[PDB]
DNA sequence: TGCATCCGTGAGTGCAG
DNA sequence: TATAATGGGAGCTGTCACGGATGCA
């Protein structure tokens, strides 16, 4: 009924490991990875392509997808097909099919066995842009990293190593999805560096710092200008439905005029131009108001310099740049009687 | 269960993954049962531990590994003729002579004493310069009268037989060659017997050998992180698992095999399917494989 | 079967805001 | 990238009335 207390229950189900079962499962995984490349130098198929096929059968056919990065679309035909040239092996080689399958299965019970830990880390990372659960998954997401990169031989408890990859992936998601406008993680990184050092400045000043007092405590390469434009991208957008008043029958977005779409004054204006300019082409000449009518365009424009002007006009190259001048020239005295073009410069 | 029926999470694991339950014993307290062991609910598992379902139990982490090492060797013993029972071998626990009165078994060489006591019984090895001179076998009923590391001349009393005397239980009389002289006979029994040596397995360690497998010398009984602290099998013997961390009382069915297996681990299967060894062994229940 | 009992849905106009 | 760390945390409160779908003697 409440989606956390639920997950908190599924977790209370897989019991906590003990030091032996830690090392047993940890142990069975490392061997199964070794077992896969040994199991790929006997067959030469491919480390990953194989590992996915070990994964398929152990977890059940409940799931299967063409894993991007493997070169065949992993449909249950190439799993029977490849579980076959695999199970086809001599007991001292197909020895290691048994080794992988057992190891994949330890992977599972080692993740499932350490979910409680992630809970109690992501618990501390709330109020940061990400929902509890959202933090949890991101947390677990790392936890997956931690098993495939553990070394039981170092004699560490599993807690100690995973409590790094967990909080590495929380902090990455807290910095890669939180903002409506996503910003590079390293730019986030330094933003909080202002937030923190400004905060101490304020805690030493009895007042908030100025731009300058920040660029100083921020150090070298930091001027007042550059702390400013850093803030002006720290700036989170605001909701178009942000409520207006204390009843609620108004929305901050309604007071916002749409300036892209042309107003009717506007789109009417463009029509009495693009026609009262066709009202000054065929009034004095329509083939010198066609060679200059292709020195630009009535729609699309047609303007480079000297190259197509030299191709198909009727005449030679620097001769259209002259009836270009008499085109214009005829239009500057053309529009000394039909003076109804000045008003279009406003 | 019918199409379109609502199973809770646990009910799904039962149907899909199998029933099973693990139980801890108070560390050190031992197992009233042993690995591989088919057992049923209510059955006593340890002093405080009692199982609640059916199935085949299974050992988790033996803290104590014992290797009954096998010995087959010649040793002799001289006795009255009017007090031994002629047999061409002596099964353990078997009575082989009864003495009217106590009859001191005396040395038949000069040397130092290498006493090697057993559960019930004893070995006595004399040796001059470190070559070994004579190996006597006191059975049950004969009580030594020497200490380890002691001197004996010829004909001083090493032990005293008193009444019935019988082979021990761990220890066999393979063949028994007798010869008489005087009013006595002196046996060279081709004894057979085994000796316990309890190894310690550590949390960062794992026994890599079943319950009761055969090892020569050189075999590996236990692995661990650094090559030292590994336990290797000094010479011939067989394995015994005592003192587990806890025991998982699974509900499954076991099926041993002899050659190449045909089903990897993880696989699902129904009765009548071909597990391993060419087609000989095969499924009983509906279940999922654990090679 | 009849009748508690819960859950979801409504609850005036425009203008200033 | 390695001491170890393994089940959350705020609920919010004084309306109403009707109709439909669900539970229960």
């Amino acid at each position: 009924s409440d989606p956390v207390r639920q997950y908190l229950h599924e977790i209370g189900q897989v019991p906590l490991l003990t030091l032996e079962e830690e090392v047993e499962l940890a142990r069975k995984v490392e061997e199964g990875m070794e077992a896969i490349k040994k199991l790929s130098e006997i067959t030469g198929l491919d480390p990953d392509l194989i590992r996915e096929v070990v994964r398929a059968k152990i977890l059940g056919s409940a799931r299967v997808r063409h894993i991007p990065g493997l070169k065949e679309t992993l449909d249950p035909k190439t799993v029977e097909e490849i579980d076959q040239k695999l199970k086809s092996l001599p007991k001292e080689h197909k020895r290691y099919l048994h080794i992988a399958r057992e190891g994949e299965a330890a992977r599972q019970h080692l993740i499932e066995a350490n979910l409680r830990l992630v809970v109690s880390i992501a618990k501390k990372y709330t109020g940061r842009g990400l929902s509890f659960l959202d933090l949890i998954q991101e947390g677990n997401q790392g936890l997956i990293r931690a098993v495939e990169k553990f070394e039981y031989k170092r004699r560490f408890k599993f807690s100690t190593y995973a409590t790094w990859w967990i909080r590495q992936a929380i902090n990455r998601a807290i910095a890669d999805q939180a903002r409506t406008i996503r910003i590079p993680v390293h730019m986030v990184e330094t933003i909080n560096k202002l937030s923190r050092t400004a905060r101490q400045l304020q805690q030493e000043l009895g007042r908030e710092p100025t731009y300058e007092e920040i660029a100083e405590a921020m150090g070298p390469g930091w001027d007042a200008k550059r702390v400013e434009e850093t803030l002006k991208i720290a700036q989170e957008p605001v909701s178009l439905e942000t409520p207006i008043g204390d009843e609620k029958d108004s929305f901050y977005g309604d007071f916002i005029p749409d300036e892209h779409l042309p107003s009717p004054v506007d789109a009417a204006t463009q029509s009495l131009l693009s026609e009262e300019l066709e009202k000054a082409l065929s009034k004095l000449s329509e083939r010198e108001a066609m060679v200059l009518k292709l020195r630009k365009g009535l729609i699309d424009g047609r303007e480079h310099t000297l190259e197509e002007v030299g191709a198909f006009f009727g005449v030679t190259r620097e001769r259209i740049r002259q009836i270009e001048n008499k085109a214009l020239r005829k239009l500057k005295y053309h529009e000394s009687r039909t003076r109804k073009l000045r008003d279009f410069l406003d | 269960v019918e199409k379109r029926q609502l199973l809770t999470d646990e009910e799904y694991r039962e149907l899909r993954y199998g029933k099973q339950e693990t139980y801890p014993l108070p560390p050190g307290v031992d197992a009233l049962v042993k690995d591989g062991e088919e057992v049923v609910k209510g059955q006593e598992l340890a002093p405080g531990v009692v199982s609640r379902l059916d199935g085949v139990a299974l050992y988790r982490f033996p803290r104590r590994v014992r290797v009954e090492y096998v010995k087959k060797e010649r040793a002799g013993l001289r006795l009255p003729l009017a007090a031994w029972v002629e047999k061409e071998a002596y099964k353990p626990g078997e009575i082989l002579a009864e003495l009217p009165e106590p009859y001191l078994f005396r040395a038949e060489e000069e040397g130092v004493v290498e006493l090697k006591e057993l559960e019930e019984g004893a070995f006595l090895v004399l040796r001059r310069e470190d070559e070994p001179v004579a190996t006597y076998f006191l059975p049950v009923g004969m009580t030594p009268l020497v200490v380890h590391g002691e001197i004996v001349e010829k004909g001083q009393p090493l032990a005293e037989a008193k009444g019935l005397l019988r082979m021990p239980r761990q220890v066999r009389a393979a063949q028994v060659e007798a010869e008489e002289e005087g009013e006595t006979v002196y046996l060279t029994l081709f004894l057979e017997w085994t000796e316990p040596k309890d190894y310690r397995v550590q949390p960062h360690m794992n026994v890599v050998v079943p319950e009761g497998a055969r090892v020569e010398a050189g075999d590996k009984i236990v692995a661990a992180i650094d090559p030292e602290e590994e336990v290797i099998a000094e010479a011939e013997g067989v394995v015994h698992l005592h003192e587990p961390a806890s025991i998982l009382v699974v509900k499954a069915r076991v099926y041993p095999f002899e050659d190449d297996v045909e089903v990897s681990t993880g696989d699902r299967v129904a009765p009548g399917d071909v597990l391993a060894d060419g087609g000989k062994v095969k499924s009983d229940v509906y279940g999922r494989v654990e090679v």
